[PDB]
């Protein structure tokens, strides 16, 4: 009849680095209009007599 | 190229382009000549 008994006691010291490097690209489009203003129209015309 | 000359030209003219008039202007102060005398021009030959 076997029996046993243990204690541990444990320390742990850690020292880190790190370097990161980004390089991004960015495309953007729009287009905006005015609903009270949206276009403007040109007439050609002649005059007869 | 007529007889007689013309005291403050003032000319419309239509532009177009392909079929389509953008504009009718008529001479304005900046572009009204003074003496416009038979068989010659406005600005004067030696002029731009």
């Amino acid at each position: 009849f076997t029996g046993n008994i243990t204690t541990s006691y444990s320390h742990t010291t850690d020292n880190s680095t790190a370097v990161q490097d980004s390089n991004g690209e960015s495309w953007n489009t729009g287009l905006s209009i005015n609903k009270g203003e949206s276009a403007y129209i040109n007439a050609n015309v002649r005059y007869y007599n | 190229t007529g007889t007689a000359p013309m005291y403050k030209v003032t000319p419309t003219t239509n532009l177009v382009l392909d079929g389509e008039t953008l504009a009718t202007i008529k001479a304005q102060d900046n572009q009204i000549g003074n003496n416009l005398s038979p068989n010659e021009t406005y600005p004067k030959k030696g002029l731009s």
